[PDB]
């Protein structure tokens, strides 16, 4: 309704200039606005959401970081009391973040997952509401946050049990579905050991399938490599 | 790192 | 009234920490609400208000910019025809940035200039007069382009007029001013002889009495100069 | 190059 009564080709069409334009909020407003049309997305399409998303969520997630480093400074020793101001406008944001985390699984609920029946499609997904319930977890604090950590376990351990079984090991959605699936690990449900082993199995077993692919599929797939290995140096 | 951006 | 309820201290405490986190829109609002309380804005305040809006706008200009480019390309010999699209997204940014832009118009306006009695705070305050009629004479086509362009030239030489009486040629808001009607002069009234040579004259006084200043001041004044030489370097 | 921030 807000982009009722727009075309769903100019809302694809308007999601790409905004991209260009560097307009996320416009972009994801726009194809949020193409989910509701009521169509399966295409291969493009669901990039273009995912970007769009991505790119919102993450502004938000950043300056609920520094607002809670400022905040817990706040509560130190020797620290000056400075009022309710820090905390309010760390709930602002927070209240924000979880309304658009909240608005992108209600799309894939309604009703991307239902009938997303292509292991690409549907993994894509999976990995999403995945994602999506990882940021809720990220600030979460009260009852239902050992909820919110068995939702996103649960949406990443489906979309991997779909891709093990129906995509090549360096197809770049499953890579990037095991990547944020062993960050998951390392910075939510406090399990490094399990992080490292997915990370590392995930490169080992991309690195063994590089020999089928073409010089662009390469490409792609060492791209999310990298990151596997920037994480494994990281935590190790 | 994370990876939510394909090509 | 959006934060009517909200004490000013309070605004001006999340104002700066929504700056921390690189929330500008947010920043803006507070500053906003700040202003409507009614009360003069100390230097600290207004340089608040000043960079919130420079950044909420700032980011819409680059958008129009590209946007404008895609459209103008449209409209070649060659260009397969794309439909109303870009012509729209870009009335969209146009509008909300035209929007931002009567904002702070308004806010100068009702009541920051009018009792703005000191130099330093008249002249800021007519700077950003200037500075946001040119935001909207750079989008602007039709009936109105010219008396766009004049309030901002009114605006500009107002505050220069003040300035040269009332402050040193190295005070930072006198030289960002000169540096600003200058862009003006160049960019919105195809006058580059005249930005050229404020923008010498400007850089050259300011010089000759780097030598009555601190380390401090010193640092402050030769950074805006530098930009006076940047645009002149590009210019010539 | 414009200066829309002071120090
Ligand atoms: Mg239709
Ligand atoms: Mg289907
Ligand atoms: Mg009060
Ligand atoms: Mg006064």
């Amino acid at each position: 309704g807000a982009m009722g009564s727009m075309e769903r080709a100019s809302l694809i069409q308007k999601a790409k200039l905004a991209e260009q334009a560097e307009r996320y909020e416009d972009m994801a407003a726009f194809m949020k606005g193409a989910v509701e049309k009521g169509e399966e997305l295409s291969c493009e399409e669901r990039n273009l959401l995912s970007v769009a998303y991505k790119n919102v969520v993450g502004g938000q997630r950043a300056a609920w970081r520094v607002l809670s480093s400022i905040e817990q400074k706040s509560n130190e020793e020797g620290s000056e009391e400075k009022g309710p101001e820090v905390r309010e406008y760390r709930e602002k944001v927070e209240t924000e973040l979880q309304g658009v985390c909240d608005t992108v699984l209600g799309l894939l609920d309604s009703h991307l997952i239902k009938e997303a029946g292509d292991a690409e499609s549907r993994v894509f997904y999976l990995k999403m509401k995945g994602d999506y319930y990882r940021y809720l977890a990220e600030v979460a604090t009260g009852d239902d946050k050992k909820r919110i950590i068995d939702s996103a376990r649960s949406a990443y351990q489906e979309a991997m049990d779909i891709s093990k079984k129906e995509m090549p090991p360096t197809n770049p959605i499953r890579l990037g579905l095991a990547l944020n699936f062993s960050v998951f690990h390392y910075e939510i449900a406090n399990s490094p050991e399990e992080a490292i082993s997915l990370a590392k199995t995930t490169f080992d077993e991309a690195m063994a399938d590089l020999h089928t692919l073409s010089e662009d599929s390469y490409k792609d797939s060492t791209l999310i490599m990298q990151l596997l290995r920037d994480n494994l140096t990281l935590w190790t | 790192x994370s990876f939510x951006x394909f090509k």
